[PDB]
Formats: structure tokens, C-alpha cells, sequence
């Protein structure tokens, strides 16, 4: 304030879950707690089992582009292999029908 | 890690293993495998039952000048050390151990609890460490020590040890090792699986 | 008999879609990558009926912290989740820390979801770490004065 | 139910008697949201005040009722043994107030598994209650074991 | 399928347009930088339908103050906006202090 | 805030940050283009069966 | 709206967004042609009975 | 990947700006020089992001 | 409006059915309510089962 005095308006609460993999993503970089993830355990930053908060900073995504590209290549090759299997079954069925 | 704190695979089948029983918990391999679970159950405190203080002593130390002993006066003793023990509720008791050289190779050690404000200052020898011809501890390496009663918690009595302590021409008296088997309550911070299959919660 | 080949093609398509989605959300503060988990579906016979996707598993590893600077921005380290509420009272969780004050002076993210926390009450206000979490507000009302009682 | 952990090193508050407005008059405050017969939310505040080592007076108040009487008598007394385990006083029958003519709810509040040892500070391990508010059908599902569940 | 990659390309293009607008406006008195904020589009399935541009956020950091020697030139330090009116009476707000 | 006469508030655009972000953005765009290429090859493979 | 003298309103066609739609529509067209070919083979195997 | 080099470049730019500001105030009565303080940004992995 | 004030004109209604699969498609991306689908339940967006 302007009177050389400050006030506290609130304290941001943090949530921790037993099962992180159980949280169902609802989009808009937002998660919703469900039965598999359990009930949310609430607390404050830096106390208990919570990490502290960094001010003036944002956490970026953990997506590495190189690994994604290589996995895309491998998955494309696997998809084409499965398509080859489908073609094989097609030729087998065509051979039997042409009998 | 599912909602019930069990280790399960993607399809939900529970991983099995040898469970841990007893205090301190150890893997008992004589039992049948059971599903592995990781509870958040706070860990309770353990009052101390065994403490150890390995220290090296200087031979050239002169005897204290200002007889009698006072825990207040620094010149009244040769050395002072601190060991933190824990009672039934996990409260910290800071045992101060005081070394006064009495005769050649003879060191009286006093024990005083500084965490209890109403505890009286010791006036009589708690133990007399005896060192042989060359450091080699001779007798008096183990003493029963009783804590004070703080905030209604049960006082923890324990065996305090001076084994493998030596007294030679070392430059000064400094503590080498202090250990104790007690701990204060703690909450689950992390969990890990070792390469030997043990699941360990920190 | 395409029982296996069709399932394999579907699993490969699902994995490729997951990879493409990960590629697309590369610049989404608060985004966690995903990986498809596959399982076989043997049923009675030994011929290996096919494959199925057992699920999609997130990767909840902390990303790089970039000092954008805007004061409201808050990055979260280690474990924890920011808690938000929509207009209908539902509770949601997010690692994205890009916040702004709306017209009613309510801390909201880009989508308008109200950030929640422990509110303060009393004079002087004290953080009600027990009080059920409430949306955080930053009123601009003028602050009253306290008569001197201790010096 | 309210499982809490209390610190054995907390000094006794100086400001006798206990006052809800006076923060210095109590050691810890917690909140539990219960629901009455009609479905109104009652934010029951539970206050822990240390009297003598191994003794904690517990007071209760209704923060949703504007006509609730100010608590002047200790609601119950938690006594922890020398090992920090709760011995007596862990259960008490508590009745809330009346809001807009709704029937007050009388429920048993239990402090089972609460422990007093040398923790960092007073922290509430868990809170729970078996009441709820009116709910509208949102979704339905069939689980793995065949049970049909409506959320 | 195609939708996820299309949304990713659109988001990357929007980010690049924001960067281009910022870099072309490097020399503009009173201009504030912009940054695109992205959000994912999960809907029911766990497949991660894609990403979308949640919005473009301005950065209202106080820029460097440059003197010019003109008596009608004034800059707002810290917070504050110049209030302006057009021909129709509509109100507007700007940090640029070049007046004539 | 106070007003400073005889001066203007310059832009807050730092050029080095813009250049680095441009490099990152272009690469992301190329990665997404590669994703589209992969899915296009997939659809071609399935059609040409 | 306002009128700006000495300026022209360019088109609102973005080439990138278009090329991608061209690829997608090409794939849809090829899929429909594949369906036509399938029905053609259906009629063939019925006729040759 | 890119974030590490981005953070390094931003730190170097901040240091350069601080040095330039200090030089610009070479003749400024009562001015005290400034110096940037740097710290690593390890987060979980042993790579040490930035 | 131009008088620095907004005015509401109406609210879009959303309809949910007990049986979506029972809806009879009429073409032109349009469905019609039938006995198999049951009577449509009307409401507002973002509330209940909408």
C-alpha cells in the first residue's frame, strides 16, 4: 500500500496426488481428479511434500523434439509393416476366392 | 502407484513380493509373497537405546585449573561435546558430554541434558575413561544414561559407548563420530526401487 | 482373420497420433508428454489374436523453467498442482502458471478459471491455512487505519 | 473424522480465555464442511488449544450460522499418552446450528489416529465426512467387475 | 490424426506471427511485446486431440526512457495510460507520448 | 506512476530474444510439417493396398 | 470503419493453411476413388458369375 | 534442448546490458556499479538444464 | 451498443436425450426426436448434463 504497510490477501494452495498417471486431462492444460487418481492432498509450497514456487518464471513443456521425430519414424515404419500384413491377407483371400 | 498405494501394472494386477515386518522393518524371506504397498502413514519416533561417541584425545592437555567443575565455566573442563537423542515423542535431548583430565591417561566424562531447563547440573563423575599405554581404551567405554522428562514424554534411557576411542599425541580434542539409533517423526517424501528389488521409502 | 493386422494398424495409428500431439504441444507451458502402452490379447488359442492399447501414460517430469518475468507468472518445481475452479464450482488442477487479474480482480488463467487458495480474514488479516480454499481476490479498496494501541 | 498431528513443543497460549477473534488464544484451527438434512453447507471450525503437556482442549464453532452462540465451554479434551498415542477424548457428539430453518445435524466427530509428537508444526493429516449435497446425474459407466456406477 | 498436426502447425504459425510482429515493432515508442499462450485440447479420450492458442498476452514492462528534446513529449513511468478521444467521442488508451 | 517530460518510453522488444524464439518456432514448425508428412505417407500406404 | 488513404486491403488467403487443406482434400478424393473401385470390383464379381 | 542455449544467451545478454549501463554511468555522482549473479537450473535430471 | 452498454438478446438452449442412438437422422446434419430417443431434456450450457 501507500501507507508503508502491506496486507496479505491469500496463499496459493498446492495439490499432490497418490497417482499422477491417474489424472484425466480435460484440455486447456488442465487436469481433473478422478477415482484412479484418488483424492487431492492439499498443502502449501515448501512444506510437507510440495516443491517451492519460482516467481517471474514459467514451466515449459517436457517434450523433446528429437525423440518425438525418431519415434514418429519408427511408428511410421511399424504402420507400414502392419499395412503389408493387411495386403498379405488380402492376396490370400483373393487367391482363395479366385479358385 | 494406484489410489490404494499398491504397485500395480497398467492392467491393474498387483505386484507381489516379500513384505517387511518388525522394528526396524526387514525383509522376512520365510513368508509367502504379498502385494507391495506404499502407505503415507507417518513414521513414528524411536526413543534412543544405543548411542556412540568415538573421540581422539591429546596426551599433552594440562589438567583443568579451576576446581570444582561448573558446566557454565569453559576453563573448568578440557572438552565439551553434544549428542542429540530422542525420547518417546521424538523431542530432542542435547546431551552435553564433558571431558576433564584427572590424572595421566584418565579422563572423567560428565553427562548433562541441556534441553531440560529444570535439570540439575551434574556434580559427580558419570564415567571415568581409562586409556592404556597408547590410546587403546582400557575400561569405562559404556555407561547407562537417563534422559530428563520433557513435555510429558517418557525419558529415554540408553547405553552410551566410547569404544575404539584413542588418547595419543593428537593436536587437540575433536569429536570423530557421533551416532544414535533414534529419530523424530517424518512424513513420506519419496519412494524408490533398488537394483536388488527392495522398495525403499525416504 | 484381419483380427491381428487391424488391431496392429489401430495401435500404430494411436501411437503416431500421440507422437504428433506431443510435437504440436511443444510450446505449451504446463504440458506433459504422453506415451501409449500396448498389450497383447491372447484369447484361448495360441495364435496371438492381436494387440490393444492398455492406456496412455503421462510423463510428469518437470520442464525447463524460463524466466518470462511477468510478476503474476509462477512456475512450480518438484511435485504439486495449481488448483482452479470454474464458474460452476468444479475443481481442476493445472501446472500452467500464467495468471492474470480479470475485471472483478479475480486471479484467473488464460481460460478464465479462478485460482484458489487459503484466504485471509480479520484485522490484521491472517492466512487461514485451515479455511477451505477460496478464489483469491485482490481488491483495490482503500485500506483503513489502526489506532495506536501498543508502542 | 479428523486425523491431525500436534507438536509437543508448542507453548501454552497466553491469551486466556479462548477467543475466536484472538489468534493468540489458540494453537491450531481447522475446518470441516458438513451438510445438513436439506443440503446447506456448515463450515465447522475446530480449535485446538494446548493446556498441559499431553492435554489439548478442543472447541467447535459453526462459521456458516450467523446466530451460532459464541463457544464458552471446551467441547472436548484430547489426552495423548507418553508415547504420543491418543488415549481418551477422541470422539465427541457435536450439533451444528440452524440456517434458514433447516434442521441441525448432530454428528460424531472422531479424532482417531491423531498423534502428538515432535513434528515440524501442527498439521492436519486428513479430514473426512459422510454427508453430501443434492447431486444431478452427469455420467454413467460400467466398471471392470461389471458394476454400473453413475457419477 | 490429421487434426493434431494441423493444430500444431497453426499454433506454431501463430507463434511465428507474434514473433514477427514483435521484431518488426522493435523501434516503436510505447509498443509492448506479445507472447502466444498455448493450451491442449483433450476431450474425453486420452489421445490428446491437439493444441490451441489460448490467447496473446501483452508484456507491460516499463521500457527504456529515451530523451528527444521536444517539449510536447512525455513518457509515463511505472503504471499509467494516456487517455485519448477520437472524432466520434470513443475513448482510447495509449502509452505513446508523442503529441502535437 | 510519474510522468517524465521531454522523453518517450521506447519499446520493450529485445531483439536477441526475438531471434532465438524465431529459431525455436521455425524448428517446431518443421517438426509439425514432418508429422504431417508421416501421416500423409501412412494414408498413401493404406490407399495403395 | 475508418478509411485509410494511400493503402490497400490485401487478400486474406494464407498459403500455408491452404496447402495443408489441399493435401487433406487430395487424400479424401483418393479414398472416394478407392470406394468407387471397390464397388466396381463388386459389380465385376457379380457379373462374371 | 533449445531452452539451455536460450537461458545461456539471456544470461549473457543481461551481463552485457549491465556492463553497458555501468559504462554509460562512468560519470554519475553517487552511482554504485551493479553485477549480475548467476545460478544453474538443475531440475530432476542430471543434465542440468540451464 | 454505441452507448457503452451491452444488452442480452437471448440464450442458446441445449437438448440432451436419454438415448442418443435412438435419434432418427433427417439429413442435412440434423436429427429429429423420436419415441426411441425419448423426450428431449432442455437446459443451458455448462450445467447438469450439458
Amino acid at each position: 500500500y501507500s501507507n508503508e504497510q502491506e496486507q496479505v490477501l491469500g496463499q496459493i494452495v498446492l495439490a499432490n496426488f497418490a497417482n499422477n498417471e491417474g489424472l484425466a486431462s480435460q484440455g486447456d492444460n488442465v487436469w481433473a481428479a478422478t477415482q484412479a487418481s484418488g483424492v487431492a492432498l492439499l498443502g502449501t509450497a515448501g512444506s510437507g511434500n510440495f516443491g517451492k514456487l519460482t516467481n517471474g518464471a514459467l514451466e515449459a513443456s517436457n517434450v523433446d523434439l528429437s525423440k518425438e521425430l525418431v519415434n514418429m519414424i519408427v511408428a511410421q515404419r511399424n504402420y507400414q509393416s502392419n499395412a503389408q500384413t493387411i495386403k498379405t491377407q488380402d492376396q490370400i483371400l483373393n487367391t482363395l476366392v479366385n479358385l | 502407484l494406484d489410489e490404494n498405494r499398491n504397485l500395480v501394472n497398467m492392467q491393474g494386477m498387483q505386484l507381489t513380493g516379500y513384505p517387511a515386518t518388525g522394528t526396524p522393518p526387514t525383509i522376512q524371506q520365510g513368508a509367502n509373497p504379498a502385494p507391495i504397498t506404499i502407505p503415507n502413514t507417518l513414521m513414528a519416533a524411536k526413543s534412543t537405546t544405543t548411542a556412540s561417541m568415538q573421540i581422539n584425545l591429546n596426551s599433552t592437555d594440562p589438567v583443568p585449573s579451576k576446581t570444582p567443575f561448573s558446566v557454565s565455566d569453559a576453563d573448568s573442563y578440557n572438552k565439551k561435546g553434544t549428542v542429540t537423542v530422542y525420547d518417546s515423542q521424538g523431542n530432542a535431548h542435547d546431551m552435553n558430554v564433558y571431558f576433564v583430565k584427572t590424572k595421566d591417561n584418565e579422563w572423567a566424562v560428565y553427562t548433562h541434558d541441556s534441553s531440560d531447563p529444570a535439570a540439575t547440573a551434574p556434580t559427580t563423575a558419570s564415567t571415568t575413561l581409562k586409556f592404556n599405554e597408547n590410546g587403546i581404551l582400557e575400561s569405562g567405554g559404556t555407561v547407562n544414561i537417563t534422559t530428563g522428562t520433557i513435555n510429558g514424554a517418557t525419558a529415554a534411557t540408553f547405553s552410551l559407548s566410547f569404544l575404539n576411542s584413542m588418547q595419543q599425541n593428537t593436536g587437540a580434542n575433536n569429536i570423530v563420530a557421533t551416532n544414535q539409533n533414534g529419530y523424530k517423526p517424518g512424513d513420506l517424501v519419496s519412494y524408490q526401487i533398488n537394483n536388488d528389488g527392495t522398495v525403499v521409502g525416504n | 482373420s484381419f483380427s491381428q493386422a487391424v488391431s496392429g494398424l489401430n495401435a500404430a495409428a494411436t501411437n503416431l497420433d500421440v507422437i504428433g500431439n506431443n510435437i504440436a504441444n511443444s510450446a505449451t507451458y504446463g504440458f506433459k508428454s504422453g506415451t501409449a502402452s500396448f498389450a497383447d490379447m491372447f484369447a484361448g488359442s495360441k495364435v496371438g489374436l492381436g494387440v490393444k492399447v492398455a492406456g496412455i501414460t503421462q510423463d510428469f517430469t518437470d520442464g525447463t523453467t524460463t524466466n518470462t518475468g511477468r510478476g503474476l507468472d509462477v512456475a512450480i518445481s518438484q511435485n504439486g498442482f495449481f488448483r482452479l475452479v470454474d464458474s460452476n464450482g468444479s475443481v481442476f488442477y493445472s501446472r500452467n502458471g500464467q495468471f492474470k487479474l480479470d475485471e472483478n480482480r479475480n486471479l484467473v488463467n488464460m481460460q478464465g478459471m479462478q485460482l484458489t487458495g487459503y484466504p485471509a480474514t480479520g484485522t490484521p488479516p491472517t492466512i487461514q491455512q485451515g479455511a477451505n480454499p477460496a478464489p483469491i481476490t485482490i481488491p483495490n479498496t482503500l485500506m483503513a487505519a489502526k489506532s495506536t494501541t501498543t508502542a
